[PDB]
């Protein structure tokens, strides 16, 4: 079912996870009817910690 | 356009349908034209697809309305794919991946408690529906006049062809189990699709705007029992209230009335005091409105003009000016039909060729209609929206000299004894290819040299289609522009696929610094002497 989500959450809805970092939690449930919040709630588990995964793949290269 | 080519793109989308539906079993369309009064081509297998353009609003606003049903016939069934019902191709997802398409919508419909202008017998099964659900679920049972849903099921229960994940489908919705579902919250269907447009239109950036019609043709029965007495218009305008309670999203309603005069078929019903009892009805409602919903995000009410000289006058329009109307829809077209005029005509037209022929409804113009509106009724161009057809209308037996047609001959169309569509007219008639506007497969394209419309033509008994063009509609845009309305209005958003939508942003001057381009298929076509029938009488 998950390509349902992909083809319109990033067909208009966010260019990528990784713009996920703007959010606040009710921000974000505001905007999603029942056939995303009925599959969405545990989302900003994963998803923010995603909008953190990123973070030193940039930096750990010090050396 | 000066000695200059232009070339024809490879295809035309060309997904599933049409390829296989040439041979189904009540299709009989020849490319020489027919007396078929059935044929099912989907729209996606000659599309040219829409293009993206800087979409600043400080213009006459382009419009669509929308009905239910592609595969558009009388007594509909049960199921889909499979001739009865179809989709002709229409997924909502060209207008998904294409938001910004339309400056409004206007849905359509409910019905009405007792009026059986909509449907005497299987609307007030519904009604039976809710007059038993709701004491069960301790809500009230509703009178004549109450506003009712049309097809629970096919409103709400359906999850297909909407822009829905397939999950959504919800199939309890039937006539005595639906009543907890009739609010915004458990929207659904395309009731569901809409709402989602919006938010997604905002999302990327600018809104829309959604109206709904009540009434129509065949449709209005009890508006002669609604405004003519109080009795009737109270449960109608707290159904309207209660309406815009359960559904926010809507911005405006429109009684759709066909006439104030008479109009309409046999089952509408009218007296000559409905034409002031229809301005008594719309103020009530208008201080209703008013009185719940405010004046910072009120809902907008508009009416359908007739476009003959006669019954603009029956409309009455100079009164309710006085009373509270936001725009006026000049529905100027059905000038012509394929039965029930007596020789070959045009279904609208820019110019009159001089006169309306045998005083007929052929022979007419949009250039007669504002004329005496601007004037003599005093009416500001920025409340008058122009309404436009997106098919043909077909004839038989004609002669282009003297117009006489076969009295009784039901012309090939789309559909059931319905109006051919101009992606199946490209499909099999006519030139969009090759730096010429003119017919192929052994069709002609006419130009009439005292109107300057276009028509279809073919030289065996005399298969005849008026149709609109790329080269009319970049016309009747710039037209529009200058003629200062407050928009322009399509009739069904579902019947094209980009050919005649994108000649439209094209000519009310939208732009971007493409699909396809059209320069030397803006010639016009055979320049034929088709006389005024007051031209064949001389």
């Amino acid at each position: 079912y998950s390509q349902s989500l992909a083809d319109t959450l990033l067909g208009l809805g966010y260019r990528s996870i990784f713009d996920i970092a703007k959010v606040s939690r009710q921000r974000f449930i505001k905007r999603h009817d029942e056939s995303l919040l009925g599959n969405g709630a545990v989302i900003f588990d994963k998803a923010v910690s995603m909008a953190n995964q990123v973070l030193q793949k940039y930096r750990k290269n010090r050396l | 356009v000066k000695p200059t080519e232009n070339i024809p793109s490879p295809i035309l989308v060309e997904d599933k349908y049409t390829e296989e539906t040439y041979s189904r079993p009540d299709v009989n369309f020849k490319e020489d034209g027919s007396q078929g009064n059935l044929s099912y081509t989907a729209t996606r297998v000659c599309a040219p697809m829409y293009n993206h353009y800087v979409g600043d609003k400080t213009k006459p606003k382009l419009s669509a309305y929308i009905t239910d049903w592609c595969q558009y016939d009388a007594r509909l069934d049960g199921g889909g794919s499979k001739e009865e019902e179809r989709g002709r191709g229409f997924d909502l997802a060209t207008l998904m991946q294409n938001p910004a398409t339309y400056d409004r919508l206007i849905f359509s419909f409910l019905g009405i408690c007792g009026d059986i202008g909509n449907k005497s017998k299987k609307v007030q099964e519904v009604w039976d529906g809710w007059n038993a659900q709701a004491p069960s679920l301790g809500l009230p049972q509703i009178g004549k006049g109450h506003i009712v849903p049309l097809d629970p099921y096919g409103d709400l229960g359906t999850a297909r062809n909407v822009g829905l994940p397939p999950e959504s489908a919800d199939t309890s919705i039937e006539s005595g189990t639906f009543l907890p579902y009739y609010q915004q919250n458990r929207a659904a269907g395309l009731l569901g699709g809409l709402r989602e447009l919006q938010k997604k239109a905002h999302a990327m950036g600018h809104k829309l705007d959604l109206a709904f019609s009540i009434g129509g043709w065949s449709l209005s029965s009890y508006f002669s029992a609604l405004a003519e007495n109080p009795d009737e218009r109270r449960v109608f305008v707290a159904s309207v209230v209660d309406f815009f309670v359960r559904f926010p999203m809507f911005s405006c309603v429109d009684i759709d009335w066909e006439y104030p005069g008479g109009g309409g078929d046999e089952g509408n019903i009218s007296s000559d005091k409905d034409g002031e009892n229809y301005v008594l009805l719309i103020k009530e409602l208008r201080s209703a409105l008013d009185s719940r919903f405010g004046y910072s995000n009120r809902k907008e009410i508009s009416i359908a003009c007739s476009g003959v000289k006669a019954k603009l006058k029956k409309s009455n329009i100079d009164q309710l000016v006085a009373n509270g109307l936001d725009n006026i829809y000049l529905m100027s077209y059905d000038f012509f039909g394929t039965i029930w005029a007596d020789y070959i005509g045009h279904h609208t037209n820019l110019y009159s060729p001089k006169d309306p022929g045998e005083q007929e409804l052929f022979d007419l113009s949009a250039e007669a209609a504002i004329d005496y509106l601007h004037n003599e009724l005093g009416i500001p161009m920025e409340k008058i929206h122009l309404g436009y057809a997106n098919y043909g209308r077909s004839a038989v037996g004609g002669d282009l000299t003297t117009r006489q047609y076969t009295k009784n001959g039901p012309a090939l169309g789309t559909m059931e004894n319905g109006a051919p569509e101009f992606f199946d007219i490209v499909k099999n008639y006519m030139d969009a290819e090759h730096s010429l506007s003119m017919g192929k497969n052994g069709f002609v394209l006419m130009t009439d040299t005292n109107a300057d419309a276009d028509f279809l033509f073919s030289e065996a008994k005399g298969h005849f289609i008026s149709l609109d063009t790329p080269r009319t509609v970049k016309q009747k845009g710039e037209y529009a522009a200058k003629n200062k309305l407050g928009g322009v209005f399509s009739w069904s958003g579902d019947q094209d696929c980009g050919l005649l939508a994108n000649a439209a942003r094209e000519g009310l001057g939208y732009v971007a610094d493409e699909t396809i381009d059209m320069g030397p298929l803006y010639n016009p076509g055979k320049e034929i002497y088709l006389k005024s029938i007051s031209e064949i009488k001389s």
